[PDB]
């Protein structure tokens, strides 16, 4: 996040870092209290066994425990149709063993239906741990900023990406930068205020650098994925 | 005198702003500036009393809280020329030339941009031997200005893919903070500081290409065999200075001989009697 | 010290002796010299009395005329070279003549005539062009150092006496003729109830009318510029400044 401020304690409560190796390296939102929604690209073949994953709930500063107080990942379900190279669908479900009670700064946030209609210069949020300038380390505290959603059509120009958006990619952000997302800042919430309650509709899935210039962040569109979802909550049980 | 100005020149309107013609007939002021310049045919609308046209934004501002008129006259097109020459400095310093346009064609300012001293149109050719998408030519800009600002940068795949700043043109760019071009709207007195320039079409010596200049038009200014020009009118100080009137009270009258006429002649007053009589006793200064 | 503002400062010197020159040939009113038409006024045959400013019969004169060639003076611009304009002077000038590629070129001195030689005081200045005097009384900006350079065989300097990036508010501009061939030249300078008055002559005793100025105030002093040349001296052609 470059550009934004400090996230104060106040109600955002779907935000969850998952920690392997006693190290956070990618993050995720929750829906439900059984499902961890996530990127896809950080559940390669070399990052397998599931059991080796903790996540963490109602932690701003990222130090509260130490190989302990976390939830351990039963399974892992990924896109079956997934690409390393374009990446292309890039959204992955962590399932937790544990039913996670709803309690204080615990609230999930509910999926977006069909037929949002959302308008084209909407207003979003984006929040999670990452760089602060550039090629920086992983940022203590949680911090937020704001970010626009941009057309699909001007997205695919030839100077900024060169007609390489998906029709299931989304773009949002400035293009005169100083307000994107840096390496580190997997997954990430990217909701909006509409009808007196926030849908998530984004997932950061790659970018190129931050706070350049005709280079906005890239979003995981979540509209055509939403039948997705429900197929493997249902198959589950 | 009002009487022979409006003689010698083929004058079509005139209106004052914040003055009365009634008191110009007869006054005294400090000094007046006078503004000329050609007036555009399609054009010809922005130059009212307020508007946000192209001409009152790049060209020329027209005040309005100051006691002003507007002389609009029309000139024979026989042996006549108009100039077309740019007053920026920046612009000729990388060596601009002319619009080379035909006759009776003037040329109109709409979009115009300011930039400071530290601006080079040019890259840095050391920096840019590493692009292989959209490689924007580069040569040696001259010490005291920074080199055009590029970076280097993979998206998903492409190693050699550089980005630059003034994109796609200074006129319409989607990110104007990034380029050192700035729009610039002109002030009372005040010219254009320069046009924009396709940085796509600079660069031997940083030489941009004569039609990189993008924000400027032209169009003829011919009606009824004559060619229309504006002049402006500003007081500076009233009953006041020295530039006073001269037919206020003093028409160059007619001598009237045979009846007796009062006498205000070089300061001497009395009534008498006329009669010509050929005189030959009188100097140069008598 | 003339003016307030500083014109340059190079090469400047602290003091010399200056003595003035007193002249033999006294005025002689006998055919004409010291007197002055009318304003604007024929006279036939006839024999008038006026009452007007004229020079007392057997008077001495003073030189003026200051020449430099590098270096300037302090005490050129203080008394008693900066005399007082009580009713007012009758001046006798000659035009010194230069030959350039047999070429005839003449220049004299500038006379400054003003109250405090201010910028919200009025100034009249009378300074020849090769035969064309231009009489103008505006609101000039006076300096310290007041000179003024020739145009034929110029110096090495460069003439700058008042220094105005406007015109300022003026009175007064017109620009006469003279015959540039002349010897000598005379000109009567008085003022009378707020009124200032000018004359001019290139030959003959008498003096002609210049013009009639309205002022409102009551000038005193006057000054003499110095004329800054290099064919003035004894090695160039023989040749001196009087006035
Ligand atoms: C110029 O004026 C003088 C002074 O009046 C004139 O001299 C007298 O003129 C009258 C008129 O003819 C004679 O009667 C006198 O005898 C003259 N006196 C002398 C001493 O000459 C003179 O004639 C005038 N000249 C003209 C008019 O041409
Ligand atoms: C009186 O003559 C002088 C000298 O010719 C005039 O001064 C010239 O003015 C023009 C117009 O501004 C300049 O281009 C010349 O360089 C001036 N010459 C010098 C030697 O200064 C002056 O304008 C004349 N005055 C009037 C009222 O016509
Ligand atoms: C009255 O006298 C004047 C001057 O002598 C003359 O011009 C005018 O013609 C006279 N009037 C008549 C009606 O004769
Ligand atoms: C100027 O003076 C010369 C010499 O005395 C003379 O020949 C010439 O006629 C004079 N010119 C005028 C206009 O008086």
């Amino acid at each position: 996040i470059v550009g934004g401020e400090s996230a104060l304690p106040g109600a955002w409560p779907w935000q969850v870092s998952l920690h392997v190796q006693n190290v956070h390296v990618c993050g995720g939102s929750i829906i439900t209290p059984e499902w961890i929604v996530t990127a896809a690209h950080c559940v390669e073949k070399p990052l397998n066994n599931p059991w080796h994953w903790t996540a963490f709930a109602g932690i701003l500063r990222q130090s509260f425990m130490f190989y302990g107080a976390g939830y351990q990942v039963e399974k892992v379900i990924s896109h079956p149709n997934y690409d390393s190279k374009t990446k292309n669908n890039d959204i992955a479900l962590m399932k937790l063993q544990k039913p996670l009670t709803f309690n204080d700064l615990v609230k999930p946030v509910c999926l977006p239906n069909p037929g949002m209609m959302l308008q084209p210069e909407q207003l979003c949020w984006i929040s999670g741990w990452g760089a602060t300038e550039e090629k920086g380390k992983t940022s203590e505290v949680l911090n937020a900023a704001k970010v626009l959603l941009i057309e699909t059509q001007r997205c695919n120009s030839r100077y900024v990406y060169d007609n390489l958006i998906t029709p299931a990619m989304i773009c949002a952000g400035f293009l005169q930068g100083n307000v994107d997302s840096c390496q580190g800042d997997s997954g990430g919430p990217l909701v909006t205020s509409k009808n007196n309650i926030w849908w998530l509709i984004g997932d950061t899935s790659w970018g190129s650098g931050c706070a350049k210039a005709y280079r906005p962040g890239v979003y995981g569109n979540v509209m055509v994925f939403t039948d997705w979802i429900y197929r493997q909550m249902r198959a589950d049980g | 005198n009002l009487s022979t100005l409006l003689r010698l020149v083929h004058v079509d309107s005139f209106s004052c702003n914040n003055l009365d013609k009634s008191k110009i007939f007869g006054s005294c002021f400090n000094s007046i500036t006078v503004d000329k310049f050609a007036i555009p045919n399609r054009r010809r609308d922005d130059l009212q009393l307020g508007s946000s046209g192209f001409l009152q934004s790049s060209n020329y501002k027209i005040d309005i809280s100051s006691s002003s008129c507007q002389l609009y006259y029309s000139l024979p097109l026989v042996n006549v020329t108009i100039n077309n020459f740019n007053p920026s400095s920046w612009n000729r310093r990388y060596g601009f030339g002319s619009f080379n346009l035909s006759s009776y064609d003037v040329v109109y300012s709409d979009h115009c941009f300011s930039v400071n001293s530290d601006f080079c149109p040019c890259a840095d050719p050391s920096v840019v031997n590493s692009c292989a998408k959209s490689k924007p030519p580069s040569a040696i800009c001259p010490a005291g200005t920074k080199y055009r600002h590029c970076d280097l940068d993979t998206t998903l795949y492409v190693k050699n893919w550089c980005r630059c700043s003034c994109l796609p043109d200074p006129i319409s760019t989607y990110s104007p903070n990034t380029c050192p071009q700035k729009k610039v709207v002109v002030g009372i007195g005040e010219h254009c500081p320069g046009l924009g320039i396709n940085e796509e079409k600079c660069g031997s010596s940083c030489f941009c290409s004569p039609d990189a200049f993008l924000g400027w038009s032209f169009d003829s200014c011919i009606s009824n065999n004559r060619c229309n020009i504006f002049s402006n009118f500003i007081f500076n100080g009233i009953n006041s200075g020295t530039t006073c009137s001269n037919d206020l009270l003093y028409s160059n009258t007619e001598i009237s001989t045979g009846v007796c006429v009062n006498y205000d002649l070089y300061g001497i007053t009395g009534q008498g009697i006329f009669k010509e009589v050929s005189a030959a006793y009188y100097n140069n200064w008598q | 010290v003339i003016g307030d503002f500083n014109c340059t400062n190079s090469f400047i010197n602290d003091y010399n002796k200056t003595i003035p020159r007193i002249s033999e040939d006294v005025v002689d009113v006998s055919l004409g010299l010291g007197t002055y038409y009318v304003l604007n006024r024929v006279y036939l045959n006839t024999t008038l009395l006026f009452t007007g400013y004229f020079p007392k019969s057997g008077a001495n004169f003073r030189d003026l005329a200051l020449k430099g060639s590098i270096y300037l003076s302090t005490l050129w611009y203080k008394p008693p070279f900066l005399s007082d304009f009580n009713n007012g002077i009758f001046s006798k000038v000659k035009n010194t003549k230069l030959y350039v590629n047999n070429t005839l070129y003449s220049e004299f001195s500038t006379i400054v005539i003003g109250s405090v030689f201010v910028n919200t005081s009025y100034t009249i200045v009378v300074q020849p062009h090769n035969g064309i005097l231009e009489i103008t009384a505006c609101q000039y900006t006076m300096c310290e150092y007041p000179h003024t350079v020739c145009k034929s065989k110029g110096s090495i300097r460069n003439e700058s006496w008042h220094i105005d990036s406007s015109e300022p508010l003026c009175l007064f501009k017109k620009n006469f003729t003279y015959n540039v061939s002349a010897d000598w030249l005379y000109f009567h300078f008085y003022q009378e109830r707020g009124v200032f008055y000018a004359y001019y002559a290139d030959v003959g005793m008498p003096t002609t009318f210049l013009f009639s100025l309205y002022l409102g105030t009551i000038l005193s002093h006057y000054y003499v510029m110095p004329l800054t040349c290099n064919a003035i001296s004894s090695n160039t052609d023989n040749e001196t400044l009087e006035y």
